[PDB]
C-alpha cells in the first residue's frame, strides 16, 4: 500500500504564528490528500481536501499546497482553537492509509 | 443535517463476535460509500473496510481480512460491521464515516462506539 | 437444409486481379453460454480517487459478436507484403460474410465425467445491426478478432457496452438495450446466415513515404525574389539599431518563405528504450500527455499523427503515442520491453512534427529599446490554415475501420489508432446460443426459468472483402525500399509455426514502402 | 435571458435565467477546465517529466464535438460573413448559420 | 432610398416567399455514451501501455514495463476520437459566498 | 525605437520539422499592424520586394519594399499581438481569478 | 391523435435524471428486470 | 418440415406507421405435463 | 405511445408457435438425463 | 423522427402537476405574458 | 424615426474604457421586421411537441 | 502526370521579366531529396530527366 509520512511529529508555536506541516506520499496520489483536524474525545474534522480546497464552513487561515508525492499544510495567524492533532490522510486508493500526526502546543 | 450513530460497542473477551450498526438520517444513503474507521487509544486513527453504494462490492485492511464482513442495507438506511475472532489488538474506538462525492474524503462522521477486547 | 448435408464451404485465399484484390477468410469458432442467459448491470468495483477516471457504468448481454477488423484476418503475411511493395494506396470496398456448418453440442455432467452430445434440434440466433442502434463496440482495438492463422479455432467474445454514469452510478439519460428486441434469425444445424455489406466511399490509405520534406521544396539552385531581416544591429555598441535584409537562397533555406506549415501537435513524453537514460522516478501517468472529459481524465492514446522520433534517434519513443503489440505468449500485466513490439512513424515526419519536440516558437513580447524579444514555446498546435499532415499508418496486426461518432460535427475524421474512418462502418453481427430449459415443474410457477441445459455451439465463418488498390506510377530512377526476409539461417521460418504448432508475428509491419515526391 | 420585466442594468440572480450546455458533456470539453496535460520537456537522467496546463486547444484531427443547443427564447439563424474562409460556420450563439 | 421599393397605401398588401438553403438539421438530442467510454468493458485490448517505469524505491531502478489496457484501467486506452476544442473560461458560483 | 542587439534570428517565430527550424515565413494571414501604427511591421510575418538594382546581401531598408497586410484587419487578428486572453484557474474565496 | 391548440406545454410521462444504482425499467446486477411503478395511460389533457 | 431446419425466427419490435403501431413480441416457452 | 396519442385500440392479431422441441426425463438412481425424443408431439388448438 | 431502440423510457419535457397561482405560460391577473424558464431543444438520446 | 432623417452616430465617450466600445455608424428613418427567434414561430406546446 | 520534383511554388527567381522588351536567362533546374544532414537516405530519390 502507500506510506504516509508527516513532518514535524510534534510542534509548538503560540498566537499569531505560522505553522507549516509537510506529508510526503510513497506513491503517486495526485491531488486525493486531506487534512483533518481533531481534539480529545472528537471525531477527525475535515479542514482541507483535494490538495488546495477548503472546506466549507472552515476559516480562511487554514491553506493546502501541493500534488503527486508532496504537500503542506499551512495555518496563518494561529488561533488557541487551532491546537489539536493533525492528520493527512490519502484518499486515492484503498486501504485509506493516514499520516502519523502532528499536535500542536500552547506557547 | 446530516447524523451518523453508531450502536453496539462493548467489552468482549477475545475470540468474541460483536455486530456494529450506524444509522444515517441526513442524506440519501444509496448514494455514498461508507466507511468503517478505528482509532486505538494514543493512536492516529485508521480504515478498516468500505463498502459500495449499493452493497455490490466491499473493500478490507489487511489485517482483518476474513474476520470481518461489512454490510449494508440501503431501506433502513444503515450500515453494519460485523466483528469475528476479535484480538487486542482490535480494541478502538470505531468510527462510521461518509466518503465524500468525488473528492472520497470522509465529510462526515459518526460519533463513534467504544469496543474493548479483555481477557478479563 | 437436413442433418446430413453441409451448409457451406471453405474459401480461404487472395485473389488479384487488376486494381482489386479479393481476400476470403475461413475460421472455426466455438460459441459458450454467456451469464447463463442473462442480462447484468455492472459497474467499476473499485473506490477512491484512482477510481475516478476509471469509474464506468453498463451492462453485459448472453450475446456474442464476430470482429473482423484486424488486417491480419484478410492477407496472408505474404499478401500483405504483396500490396505495400507493389500499391500506392488501397481501401475497401464490398463485404460478404457468411455462417455456417452449425453444430450445438449439450453437456451433461455427472459425477465429474462430462459427455459432449449433439443437440440436434437447437438453435442458434444471429442478427447485424444493420440500422446501427446498437452501441458499437467493434472500434476499440479489442481481442476475439478471428486468429490471424486460418487453423486456429477461436473463441467468440461477449458482447456487453457502457452507458452514461456518473461515479459507478447510473443517471436518467442512461440507456439499457435488450438485444432480444431485435428481430434475429434462427439456426438449427442445416441452416446457414449471409449478408452482404457496401464500403462508403473513403480516401486510399497512403501506403507509401515521402522522398522530400516540406522544408525542402525549393529549388536549391536559385534565389528567392523575397527578402527577410538578417541583421538588426551594425555591431558592438550603443545605439547600433539598423534594418539590413538579405536575399533568402541555397546558402539560408531555413529562412526562406514557404506556402505550407507542418501539421498539428500535442507533445508528447520522450521515453528511452535504454533505461539508464530514463529518469529514475516514476513517471508514467503522471507526466503523460491526457485529456479531461467532465472531470475524467483519459491517456492520450495514441493522439495526434506525430513523428516517433527525430532522425538518427531511434531509441526514443512516445510516451503513449505509439502503438505497442504484444510478442506471442506475451503475458498481460507488467512485462518487459522485449515482450512487446513498439511501432514507429518515422515515415511521416517529411510532413508532420516529432511528437516529443515542440512545434516551434512564438513571440511572447513587443520588444522595445528598454525590452529584448522574448519567445515562447508551443508545446500544442491546432489546426492552422496551410497545414499538410500524413495520417498514422496501418498494420497488419492493426485495426482496419472505426465507427465515425454520431455528432455535429469533426475534424479529419480518420480514426487515431489507424485505419478508415466511416459513418456507415460494417454492421455489428450479434450471436447467442438460444437457451434451451431443463424440465420445469409439475405445477404451475411464474417465476422465470433459472434451469437450463448447459450447452454450446461451434461452426464456422467466413468472410470476403473487396479491396481496391491504387498502383505505383513513379518515374524514380534508382531502386525502393521494400519489405523483405532476411536469407539468414535460424531456427525457425517467420510468420511460421514452431516446433509445438504455435503460430507467431515476429514484427509488426507496416504499410510505407515506396516513396512519392511532396 | 432575462424574466419578465426584469430591469436593464444590474439586475440580481433570480431576475434571469442561465442557461446550460449540460447535454453536451459526452463529447465536450467543459468550460471552466483545462483541456488536458502536455509533455513540456525531455525527461532525462538529471531531469523528471514536466507537464502543462493546455488552457485553450484548436482543432485537432480526430476531434468530435456538439454545437450549442437552440432555446425557444433563442435565435434561429445567423448569417455567415462574406470571407474567404470559415471552420464549421455554425453560429456559435446558436441555430443555423 | 436607393433602392427601389414598394409603395402602399391601405388597400395595398406587400409579400414575398423565401427558401433556405441546406443546412444540417439541428441535433436536438443528448448522448447517452461518452467519448471515452465507447469500449466494450468486457474485453480487453491487444495494445500496450506503459505501466511502470521503475522496479521500486532506490537508485538506478530505471525499467520498462509494459501491461494490457483492459476493463481494469479504461483510461489508459487507446482511442480513436478525442474531445473538441476548449478555450477556458472562468468559472462563478451561484453561491455568491 | 527597436532593442539594441540582435534579435533577428534568435527572436523569430518558427517551426521545427524532424529536428531543423524553419523560419516561419510568412506565416499564417494576420494584419500587419493596428490602426494607426503603421511604422511597425512582423518579423518575418510579410512579403518583402527589393527595388529595382538592389544587392543581394545586407541592403537598407530604403532598398526593399515590405507589403502589408492591413486590410485584413477586420477579420484577423493582428500579427504582433496576442489573439486574447483566457482563464487560467478556478476563482475562490481564496484565489483571484 | 392529439389535435389540441392548448397553449401551455402537457404533462408528460418522463424519467428522472438523478443518480440511481439502477437505471428503471432494466436488469439489476443479479439480472432480474423489475417495474418500478405502474404506469398509466392519462397525460395528455382534452376540454370536457 | 425437417429436424435439422428451423421452422420460424425471432421477431421482436415496433413499427410506427402513421396512425398504425404494430407490436412484435417472441419468447421462449416450457410446457410440462 | 401516452405521451403522443389521446386513445388507441387493437386491430389485427397474429401467432405463431414453432421450433418444437420435446425432451425425455429418464431419472436413474437420483441423477437425471435429458435426451431429444424426436418423434413425440405436441398438440395445439384454438377455441374459435 | 427518433429511431432508437433504447428499452426503457426517455427523459421528456414536461409541465409540473403542482399547484400554483399561475400556469406557467399563460398570462397572470393583469394580462401579462411570461416565460417561466428558457426550454432546450436536447431530451431524447442518441448512441455515440 | 430620426424625423425622416439619416444620421452619423458614435460613441460619445472617452478614455482608455471607450477604446473597446468605440464605433461609428448611422441611423436611419426605417425600420425592419426581425422573426429571428423561435418563440416567434413555435408555441410552448409546439415547442413540446 | 506531376512525376518530377515541383519547384515552381517557392518563389524562385528566373521568371518571364515584367517588361516585355527585355531578354531573360532561363534558370537551371534542381530539386532536392531526403537528407540527414548533408548525406543521403535509402529513401532519397534520383531523377533523370
Amino acid at each position: 500500500d502507500i506510506q504516509m509520512t508527516q513532518s514535524p511529529s510534534s510542534l509548538s508555536a503560540s498566537v499569531g504564528d505560522r505553522v507549516t506541516v509537510t506529508c510526503r506520499a510513497s506513491e503517486f496520489i495526485s491531488r486525493y490528500l486531506n487534512w483533518y483536524q481533531q481534539k480529545p474525545g472528537k471525531a477527525p474534522k475535515v479542514l482541507i481536501y483535494a490538495a488546495s480546497s477548503l472546506q466549507s464552513g472552515v476559516p480562511s487561515r487554514f491553506s493546502g499546497s501541493g500534488s503527486g508525492t508532496d504537500f503542506t499544510l499551512t495555518i496563518s495567524s494561529l488561533q488557541p482553537e487551532d491546537f489539536a492533532t493533525y492528520y493527512c490522510q490519502q484518499s486515492y486508493s484503498t486501504p485509506y492509509t493516514f499520516g502519523q500526526g502532528t499536535k500542536l502546543e500552547i506557547k | 443535517e446530516v447524523q451518523l450513530v453508531e450502536s453496539g460497542g462493548g467489552l468482549v473477551q477475545p475470540g468474541g463476535s460483536l455486530r456494529l450498526s450506524c444509522a444515517a438520517s441526513g442524506f440519501i444513503f444509496s448514494n455514498y460509500w461508507m466507511s468503517w474507521v478505528r482509532q486505538a487509544p494514543g493512536k492516529g486513527p485508521e480504515w478498516v473496510a468500505n463498502i459500495k453504494q449499493d452493497g455490490s462490492a466491499n473493500h478490507y485492511v489487511d489485517s482483518v481480512k476474513g474476520r470481518f464482513t461489512i454490510s449494508r442495507d440501503n431501506a433502513k438506511n444503515s450500515l453494519y460491521l460485523q466483528m469475528n475472532s476479535l484480538r487486542a489488538e482490535d480494541t478502538a474506538v470505531y468510527y462510521c464515516a461518509r466518503e465524500a462525492y468525488q473528492d472520497w474524503n470522509y465529510d462526515y462522521w459518526g460519533q463513534g462506539t467504544l469496543v474493548t477486547v479483555s481477557s478479563a | 437444409d437436413g442433418v446430413g448435408s453441409s451448409s457451406g464451404n471453405w474459401h480461404c485465399d487472395s485473389q488479384w486481379l487488376g486494381d482489386r484484390v479479393i481476400t476470403t477468410s475461413t475460421r472455426t469458432w466455438a460459441l459458450p453460454t454467456y451469464n447463463n442467459h442473462l442480462y447484468k448491470q455492472i459497474s467499476n468495483s473499485t473506490s477512491g480517487g484512482s477510481s475516478n477516471d476509471n469509474a464506468y457504468f453498463g451492462y453485459s448481454t448472453p450475446w456474442g459478436y464476430f470482429d473482423f477488423n484486424r488486417f491480419h484476418c484478410h492477407f496472408s503475411p505474404r499478401d500483405w507484403q504483396r500490396l505495400i511493395n507493389n500499391n500506392w494506396g488501397f481501401r475497401p470496398k464490398r463485404l460478404n460474410f457468411k455462417l455456417f456448418n452449425i453444430q450445438v453440442k449439450e453437456v451433461t455432467d455427472n459425477n465429474g465425467v462430462k459427455t459432449i452430445a449433439n443437440n440436434l434440434t437447437s438453435t442458434v440466433q444471429v442478427f447485424t445491426d444493420s440500422d446501427y442502434q446498437l452501441p458499437y463496440v467493434l472500434g476499440s482495438a479489442h481481442e476475439g478478432c478471428l486468429p490471424p492463422f486460418p487453423a486456429d479455432v477461436f473463441m467468440i467474445p461477449q458482447y456487453g457496452y457502457l452507458t452514461l454514469n456518473d461515479g459507478s452510478q447510473a443517471v436518467g439519460r442512461s440507456s439499457f438495450y435488450c438485444l432480444e428486441y431485435f428481430p434475429s434469425q434462427m439456426l438449427r444445424t442445416g441452416n446457414n446466415f449471409q449478408f452482404s455489406y457496401e464500403f462508403e466511399n473513403v480516401p486510399f490509405h497512403s501506403s507509401y513515404a515521402h522522398s522530400q520534406s516540406l522544408d525542402r521544396l525549393m529549388n536549391p539552385l536559385i534565389d528567392q525574389y523575397l527578402y527577410y531581416l538578417s541583421k538588426t544591429i551594425n555591431g558592438s555598441g550603443q545605439n547600433q539599431q539598423t534594418l539590413k535584409f538579405s536575399v533568402a537562397g541555397p546558402s539560408n533555406m531555413a529562412v526562406q518563405g514557404r506556402n505550407y506549415i507542418p501539421g498539428p501537435s500535442y507533445r508528447q513524453q520522450r521515453v528511452s528504450t535504454t533505461v539508464t537514460q530514463n529518469n529514475n522516478s516514476e513517471f508514467a501517468w503522471p507526466g503523460a500527455s491526457s485529456w479531461a472529459l467532465n472531470g475524467r481524465n483519459s491517456l492520450m492514446n495514441p493522439g495526434p499523427a506525430m513523428a516517433s522520433h527525430k532522425e538518427g534517434e531511434d531509441r526514443f519513443f512516445p510516451l503513449s503515442g505509439s502503438l505497442i503489440f504484444g510478442k506471442q505468449g506475451t503475458g498481460r500485466d507488467n512485462v518487459d520491453a522485449d515482450k512487446v513490439m513498439i511501432t514507429n512513424e518515422e515515415e511521416i515526419k517529411t510532413t508532420n512534427p516529432v511528437a516529443t519536440e515542440s512545434y516551434g516558437q512564438v513571440a511572447t513580447n513587443h520588444q522595445s529599446a528598454q525590452a529584448q524579444a522574448q519567445t515562447g514555446w508551443v508545446q500544442n498546435q491546432g489546426i492552422l490554415p496551410g497545414m499538410v499532415w500524413q495520417d498514422r499508418d496501418v498494420y497488419l496486426q492493426g485495426p482496419i475501420w472505426a465507427k465515425i461518432p454520431h455528432t455535429d460535427g469533426n475534424f479529419h475524421p480518420s480514426p487515431l489508432m489507424g485505419g478508415f474512418g466511416m459513418k456507415h462502418p460494417p454492421p455489428q453481427i450479434l450471436i447467442k446460443n438460444t437457451p434451451v430449459p431443463a424440465d420445469p415443474p409439475t405445477a404451475f410457477n411464474k417465476d422465470k426459468l433459472n434451469s437450463f441445459i448447459t450447452q454450446y455451439s461451434t461452426g464456422q465463418v467466413s468472410v470476403e472483402i473487396e479491396w481496391e488498390l491504387q498502383k505505383e506510377n513513379s518515374k524514380r530512377w534508382n531502386p525502393e525500399i521494400q519489405y523483405t526476409s532476411n536469407y539468414y539461417k535460424s531456427n525457425n521460418v517467420e510468420f511460421a509455426v514452431n516446433t509445438e504448432g504455435v503460430y507467431s508475428e515476429p514484427r509488426p509491419i507496416g504499410t510505407r514502402y515506396l516513396t512519392r515526391n511532396l
